[PDB]
């Protein structure tokens, strides 16, 4: 599953299409908070394109379900995440997802 | 090729065998500018470094006896390059002395190169230099957070422990000119007088809870203006209360308690002015400027001289680039070649 | 005139013992070749190698000089050596032939059941049953003939002269190069006989009409334009590359010689190491072996598009690179490749539901055309000898001592033939 959770809205007028790119500042965490990743550490956005299967299924239903300049918490489950094996290094297995992804401009 | 882009440093790939870095007082300069470069130590003198280290704050007080004109830095958490930079601001170690305070591994990917600098430096000036435990130099914290995987990639698990070994004899008192006391968290409602905390021992693992459990631990009330209530926030030790720090500098001559937990965006907090004599009675202080590259936080540095308080503010410094928890790009993409060079397949076969 | 004959004689040598160097350093110590049947290989280069040193030269100066004036017992030791060479060159390449033809009805079978110790313990048996098929009827003096000549030369240290006799050459050539020429040829042709059906599974069929389906200028090539002819397949950053390792002979384009044995690279029936090699050769950008800094950049360039800065690919590919350098060259191997990844499962995730391995199809030819040229070479000097040792005694004293060299020469021949392998270039270029 994945819930959005608004924190700060922004602009309803537009909203992102399947045909387009989003270019987003995230800083994803864990079930308990540990910090696995940034877009802030580095001083670069980090864009991607909806449709395409290169994100997870939970960020690419999740992130429709937002709007332009919105800030939001995400929190998306085992089965929508790196599944049983899990990503080596960082994800361990059966992990819960948190991230705080924030929509800056579109392609 | 050979480089593809040339403008940036190549680390050097030769450790260094303890021939250059020890003179046995070592070399500081050449240390500086060898870890300065992405360089590296070889494992023994790694081990020498820290076991001198250890050994020479093991015969330390838990109480300790600072004189007069001194510096006060706060937390760093790994930021070599920034503890650099506050190293030049503040001056050299030769004509001043320093007073750190708060922890020095987690969060940060430069940990153990910080630890090592901090501590030769402490070989070499034995009586212009002293360091106090944090709350962050424990074995959960720390196999919890990237200190583990900082010692098992740049050096082996010897190395680890050696270092836990060496921050198990840290002081926590740190006594300063006999009118302000400097510990890294708070106070606690067990620790009634000074003699509370001349006497226990601080040879352990911190335990569930205690005097030394919530002296690293505790923290002043967060929204004044609205003595032992629990903590939420951390979940481990208690608050203190105006009336509480109001009655310990009664009990106890002294003027104000200075601490290192608070990420401040102005660098300092001065908390609630004491009526009675007109200085602050609670300090606050965060010498990590830019917190996990997010908070852009200016950090500060205290000075006393000449019976002055003053306050100098900490800009940041560029540092090199890491992948988190330490990949080496070939575990890093790997999973995107399999998938793409399987889906090419897949579809051209069908 | 004696100056030409020399000059051939010693580019022969020197050309045989260099190309037998060549062959026998390229599995010595770069050892991407691991395969028992490079272990019967440079047994068989060993072996022509010692043939060479021994009787080369020797032979050449008996020819030249018309007396052999170096002794009397050593004419038993050089006739014994090329003896033994002739027939430890023929049972290494009918072994050779047994073990491709087990090689191919059970691949796993055969994987698992031979390993090293198996293929030293056969080598040295058959080393020594030729050892002494070989020593052992010379020194028991049965070539002794009734000729007077015989007799003379016998009591004589210069001339040397190889008398045989009616019953020892007919039991040396039945048992020596009769027999095992048989027995090689018999199972050689079995195996080209089950290796020419695998290709007739009705599954290579229907990847042959795919493959007539995906070409469209039916020119019996395959393109990169006409791998991006997929609307499906244009947006795969790393799509080159997997052509380029499909794209072995470097010609440009992909064709069904090499289409469905890269294909079958990626089956269940395959191994780790195949799909693990794959994933190495994703990097090197030259197919050399090794992955630079600029290799390994470019590879991750073309992939993480502009999320990351330069400078910052650089410094975490400098930093991966140090630590994976394990000798201080700058380069990766597949060793180091090897100790740094294995272990994150990724044999398993490469995955294609194709159930043919032909593996093992790789080698037919070269070995198929090693035996038919030394086979065709050694034959005339056996039936020239056997029409000799019959009473009808043609005239053919001179040509029976050419046909000898001929041998000499096809015994030279065999690296000539194993350069032709594209994988054994790379190998030699190291050297060089
Ligand atoms: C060098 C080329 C490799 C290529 C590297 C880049 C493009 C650089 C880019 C900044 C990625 C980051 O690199 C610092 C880093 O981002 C994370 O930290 C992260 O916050 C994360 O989870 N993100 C990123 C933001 C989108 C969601 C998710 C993701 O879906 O990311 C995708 C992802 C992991 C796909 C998985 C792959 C494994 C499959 O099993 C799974 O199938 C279900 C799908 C992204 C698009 C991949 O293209 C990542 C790559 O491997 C990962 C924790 C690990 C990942 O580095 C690996
Ligand atoms: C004249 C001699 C020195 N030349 C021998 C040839 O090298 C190859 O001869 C043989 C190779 C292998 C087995 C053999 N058995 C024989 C029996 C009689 C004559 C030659 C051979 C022979």
């Amino acid at each position: 599953g994945v819930q959005v959770e608004t924190i700060s809205p922004g602009d309803g007028r537009t909203f992102p299409k399947r045909g387009q790119t989003c270019v987003v500042h995230y800083t994803g965490m864990l079930e308990d908070g540990k910090k696995f990743d940034s877009s802030r550490d580095r001083n670069k956005p980090f864009k991607f394109m909806l449709g395409k299967q290169e994100v997870i299924r939970g960020w690419e239903e999740g992130v429709a379900q937002m709007s332009v300049g919105q800030r939001a918490k995400l929190t998306i489950s085992p089965d929508y995440a790196y599944g049983a094996t899990g990503h080596p290094g960082i994800i361990p297995p059966h992990a819960t997802l948190v991230f705080d992804v924030e929509l800056l401009k579109l392609e | 090729t050979d480089r593809v882009v040339k403008a940036v440093p190549f680390p050097p790939s030769h450790r260094l065998t303890a021939k250059e870095v020890f003179d046995g007082k070592p070399r500081v300069d050449i240390l500086k500018a060898h870890l300065m470069k992405e360089g590296r130590l070889e494992e023994s003198v790694a081990l020498r470094i820290i076991t001198e280290g250890a050994s020479i704050l093991r015969q330390e007080k838990n109480l300790l006896d600072i004189d007069a004109p001194v510096t006060v830095c706060g937390d760093i958490h790994g930021q070599f390059f920034d503890l650099m930079k506050l190293f030049e601001v503040g001056g050299s170690p030769a004509n001043t002395r320093y007073l750190f305070l708060g922890d020095y591994v987690d969060r940060g990917y430069f940990s153990i190169e910080c630890v090592l600098y901090l501590w030769a430096l402490k070989i070499l000036y034995p009586k212009t230099l002293f360091l106090l435990r944090g709350n962050h130099e424990c074995r959960h914290l720390t196999e919890y957070f990237t200190f583990k995987q900082e010692c098992k990639i740049k050096y082996s698990e010897r190395v680890y422990d050696a270092c836990m070994d060496a921050f198990d004899c840290l002081p926590l008192a740190a006594l300063m000119n006999q009118q302000f006391l400097c510990v890294h968290g708070g106070l606690s409602p067990e620790i009634n007088t000074l003699d509370d905390i001349r006497k226990l021992d601080r040879f352990k693992e911190p335990p569930a809870y205690g005097p030394m459990c919530d002296i690293l631990w505790s923290d002043p009330l967060e929204d004044f203006g609205n003595h032992f209530t629990h903590n939420t926030v951390r979940g481990c030790s208690y608050f203190y209360s105006y009336p509480a720090v109001c009655d310990f500098l009664q009990h106890n001559n002294l003027l104000s308690i200075l601490r290192a937990h608070e990420a401040q965006d102005a660098g300092y907090r001065m908390y609630r002015k004491s009526q009675t004599t007109g200085f602050p009675s609670l300090i606050t202080i965060f010498s990590a400027p830019n917190y996990l590259d997010v908070y852009n936080n200016k950090a500060a540095v205290l000075k006393y001289e000449n019976n002055v308080m003053n306050i100098r503010q900490f800009n940041c410094s560029p540092h090199p680039y890491w992948l988190p928890n330490f990949m080496d790009v070939f575990t890093w993409s790997l999973p995107f070649v399999g998938e793409k060079v399987t889906e090419m397949l897949v579809n051209v076969l069908n | 005139w004696v100056v030409g004959m020399g000059i051939v004689m010693s580019l022969i040598v020197l050309a045989i013992v260099f190309g037998n160097v060549l062959v026998i350093t390229a599995i010595a110590k770069f050892e991407r070749l691991q395969t028992v049947t490079n272990y019967f290989i440079t047994s068989l280069a060993c072996a022509d190698l010692v043939m060479g040193l021994a009787v080369v030269p020797f032979g050449a100066a008996h020819i030249l000089m018309k007396m052999w004036t170096f002794g009397n017992f050593w004419c038993e030791f050089w006739t014994s050596i090329d003896v033994l060479c002739v027939t430890a060159s023929i049972e290494t390449l009918c072994v050779i032939a047994v073990d491709r033809y087990f090689a191919i009805t059970s691949p796993f079978k055969y994987q698992s059941l031979l390993t090293k110790n198996k293929a030293r313990v056969i080598i040295l048996m058959v080393w020594i049953v030729s050892g002494l098929t070989s020593f052992l009827p010379i020194q028991m003096h049965w070539y002794r003939a009734t000729h007077q000549e015989a007799i003379n030369c016998y009591a004589e240290e210069t001339c040397c002269d190889f008398f045989t006799n009616q019953a020892y050459a007919i039991a040396s050539s039945i048992v020596s190069f009769y027999v095992p020429l048989v027995i090689m040829v018999f199972v050689y042709s079995r195996v080209f006989q089950e290796a020419k059906r695998q290709l007739d599974a009705d599954e290579i069929k229907r990847l042959g009409k795919r493959f007539k389906k995906l070409d469209l200028d039916n020119s019996g090539s395959l393109s990169v334009e006409e791998f991006m002819s997929l609307p499906e397949l244009q947006q795969n950053p790393l799509v080159q590359r997997v052509i380029d390792i499909f794209d072995t002979d470097g010609n440009g384009e992909v064709d069904f010689k090499e289409f469905i044995e890269g294909v079958s690279q990626f089956s269940v029936k395959g191994d780790k190491e195949q799909k693990l090699r794959f994933a190495f050769r994703i990097y090197d950008m030259d197919k050399d072996g090794y992955i630079s800094n600029g290799e390994l950049f470019q590879v991750l360039k073309m992939m993480v598009g502009n999320n990351l800065k330069d400078t910052q690919l650089q410094q975490i590919v400098d930093k991966t690179i140090i630590n994976a350098d394990k000798d201080g060259d700058g380069r990766i191997s597949f060793e180091e490749f090897c100790a740094v990844v294995g272990g994150l499962d990724i044999h398993k995730k490469m995955v294609v539901d194709v159930k043919f391995c032909l593996k093992e199809h790789k080698a037919l030819k070269t070995l198929g055309i090693i035996m038919g040229t030394f086979t065709l070479c050694w034959l005339p000097f056996f039936i020239v000898n056997i029409v000799h040792v019959i009473q009808d005694n043609l005239i053919r004293k001179e040509v029976y001592i050419l046909l000898n060299w001929i041998g000499y020469v096809n015994s030279g021949f065999n690296p000539l033939i194993y350069c032709r392998s594209p994988d054994f270039r790379i190998a030699f270029q190291e050297l060089l």
